[PDB]
DNA sequence: CAAGCTTGCACAATCCCTGCTGGACAATTCTGAGTGATGGCAGCTCCCACCTTTCCTTCTTCCTTCACTTAGACTACATTTATTCAGCATCTGTATTGTTGGAGTAAGTTCCATGTTAATACTCACCACTG
DNA sequence: CAGTGGTGAGTATTAACATGGAACTTACTCCAACAATACAGATGCTGAATAAATGTAGTCTAAGTGAAGGAAGAAGGAAAGGTGGGAGCTGCCATCACTCAGAATTGTCCAGCAGGGATTGTGCAAGCTTG
């Protein structure tokens, strides 16, 4: 039948998700993660729905920007794949450590 | 049962002034409120620091002008300064 | 017999509300009379500029309602406005269409 | 953990939005760690603001203030 | 004799990381500062403390920038730092606005 | 006019050594001079703005410190 | 009769000066009574920690006097003062002596 | 002539309380004055914004406490909060 | 150059959602004493730019010599594309505590102005850490 | 072998403390509307596990080239001075612009009602891609 060459649907997804605006992590697992992280600070802590949505928007935008910097790091090393060391380099040059 | 502050009415008026046929979402009007509040606070805080630096006790339009020159980029700063100066001139020559 | 200061300056932003916000927000213990006029003019100018760019980016995509995506587009595509809002995350706006030319097929 | 609720396809779609064309298999754990650290900081500061408010429901204002404190100003959630 | 290429480089690295004085010469930097300033406003006067402060700022900025450039170069599996590494450090760092 | 060349190649090498740089290309020096010039442009522009506000002709160290805290690179030891 | 608020608080920083600065620094209308005491205690603790670390560094250099370089070593060699002071540049303080592994022969 | 203002005597005092055998330079003294001023400014601005969020009008010790928690990292924040609580308790108990 | 899987492009019909009016009321605006912050002027120090002079610490070429970047070869890992099947997100729905606002009272608390000392900044003189 | 730069008395300044008298911020209930957990069920996108192929990353080897390292000749910068001198910093003197303080009055903002924009699906156009 039909088998697209490796990479072309990657470009298709790139174009789609750079054309879209909606969030890219399912709402409920992120809500669970937020509440789990909050429980380490104070108990019986209730969240506004807008609070969880703001946290999700923030985390998504942060991860997107970090991925763009990681991709520039990977292109620098003449690769096309992103690697954990690329993330580490980006987060060191940005400062997001210590 | 309380009232709430917003810049929505005036943003809408300016939008009708610059694009009389296009409306605006509600999410976008919330965004415009946040943007106006942020720029207001940036400019006012920078002018306050300017006032403390010179040991003056007043924000005049001069501290606002210097804060705009400090905070906005080149062409944006020039146009904003001209707009503000013309607005103050129109304000003064009308009693 | 009361002409509002917004009209007296020919502005659409509230000169009086801005004056009150300056007085409450304790920036200095005395606030000049041209400070609110100037600040309202500047805020209305910047609002008008972003709204003009967003209206252009909405008419571009065959729409009559500005949404957060159009504000993201109008900001990230302008050099000065993207420099003013470099560290500003806009909700439900996405990113600019951008693919590194290294990753494209030859 | 619930940190695994950020699935592989979710991180892959996020990488897609950022222009990434090919993703190693060890990206996912590292991205989960980065995301958890960022969330830790932001929710720590949000809960701090909530406690100083004598409250126990974390408003969106507390989140926006924590993010602005972190230098990551957020628009569209009031104020 | 002749030192191998790399021993003198590391000796210089250790020495200049040990010391704390200003690696640029005072007077040429001051002349540069003054020409930039006059391109902003004409016939400005300065302060010896102000020009010294500008030199401290600029050298700290450039030392940090070269540290980031070295990180980029090592990432690309090199030891030679090239302009593309400075450009990458600046772009990721956030100076492309 | 054109005093940027006074930032000689040995000066850039010394800065690089303090930064832990082992080998240096010869194309560095021009990119480094451009980077330094733009950084100085920003800082001195803000310092001169501060000086103009105080209706002065001298750019003291206070203006430099304030303008460096604006850019996000606060400095300790020249007051402020 | 008169006793300074610093001695009463068991402090070394001036509670009165800090109270004046808060009252004139334009941070709100009214400033509580315990606010300058709390703030001066915090400032004295922070300066005590930096002084401790810098004095250890100076002794490690066999120098009787603390110079900017010692402050730089005290700051950048700690894990939390480095975070609190990561965007701060110390004048004439130099840089920590570090060389990357690969650049070593 | 005029008088300048600094924390030189008090930094000297604390240094003597932690290192009786150690003296301090003058450039380092200016560095520590700048550091103390910066930290004071950070905590004061954070407390101002904290009060402005909660629609209060007073910087109490609680605003300074929350600002010290926000600005400082973990162990530094813990010990600074302990020091501040100790000092305010002694001050109240001596009033 | 034919055949595929993906996307853009055009209609039908909703749904909800941004317009749109309109009473209520807080917040602006007008006006007038009251007053203190801020221009305006003189005068003074003082540090800042300009100039002269050796004395060398740096800079600049220049060769040359080697280590390091880069280009091509080439394998296997390793990511990718599609598939199929549970399975967990989702979307209303509904009750339920609980928690946040909003009023009304009441008093600690802070401001405020005054009088007075005691802590500081600064000024002369003086030796000990630092080259 | 050295000395410029951290330190003792005295002293004028001033601002912090003491102390007593008013507004006023908030704390402290008390109550009463949203509204965020909490199940809970139908449904249905979607992710997770897997096989196949293929196409990148990593390792290698070899030219080549370009950067460092040392050698000598200039060479500007700096270190010490003097010295004019324009500007910042003070203090006095108005004086006018900002602040309360109290009535009118109206701009705006929740709360209810409606036309229309995106929207969601249903089907052509087409269209790049893979062979």
């Amino acid at each position: 039948p039909h088998r697209y060459r490796p990479g072309t649907v990657a470009l298709r997804e790139i174009r789609r998700y750079q054309k879209s605006t909606e969030l890219l992590i399912r709402k409920l697992p992120f809500q669970r993660l937020v509440r789990e992280i909050a429980q380490d600070f104070k108990t019986d802590l209730r969240f506004q729905s807008s609070a969880v949505m703001a946290l999700q928007e923030a985390c998504e935008a942060y991860l997107v920007g970090l991925f763009e910097d990681t991709n520039l790091c990977a292109i620098h090393a003449k690769r096309v794949t992103i690697m954990p060391k690329d993330i580490q380099l980006a987060r060191r040059i940005r400062g997001e450590r210590a | 049962r309380s009232r709430k502050e917003s810049y929505s009415i005036y943003v809408y008026k300016v939008l009708k002034q610059v694009h009389p046929d296009t409306g605006i979402s509600s999410k976008a009007m919330g965004i415009m409120n946040s943007f106006v509040n942020d720029i207001f606070e940036r400019i006012a805080g920078e002018a306050s620091r300017l006032a403390h630096y010179n040991k003056r006790s007043t924000i005049t339009s001069r501290e606002i002008q210097t804060a705009v020159r400090l905070l906005l980029p080149g062409e944006l700063a020039k146009h904003a300064v001209s707009e503000g100066t013309k607005a103050v001139t129109k304000y003064t020559s009308a009693k | 017999k009361a002409k509002t200061r917004s009209s007296r300056a020919g502005l659409q932003f509230p000169v009086g509300r801005v004056h009150r916000l300056l007085r409450k927000g304790n920036y200095s213990e005395r606030v000049g009379a041209g400070a609110p006029v100037y600040l309202a003019a500047v805020l209305e100018y910047l609002t008008a500029e972003i709204l003009e760019l967003a209206g252009n980016a909405a008419r571009d995509n065959k729409k009559t309602r500005i949404i957060p995506r159009h504000l993201q587009l109008a900001i990230r595509n302008d050099e000065e406005l993207n420099k003013l809002l470099g560290r500003v995350t806009i909700a439900q706006g996405g990113v600019l269409p951008n693919i590194q030319a290294v990753l494209l097929p030859k | 953990d619930n940190i695994q609720g950020i699935t592989k396809p979710a991180i892959r779609r996020l990488a897609r939005r950022g222009g990434v064309k090919r993703i190693s298999g060890l990206i996912y754990e590292e991205t989960r760690g980065v995301l958890k650290v960022f969330l830790e900081n932001v929710i720590r500061d949000a809960v701090t603001y909530t406690e100083h408010a004598k409250r126990k429901t974390v408003t969106a204002m507390d989140v926006v203030y924590a993010l602005k404190r972190q230098g990551r100003t957020l628009y569209g959630f009031g104020g």
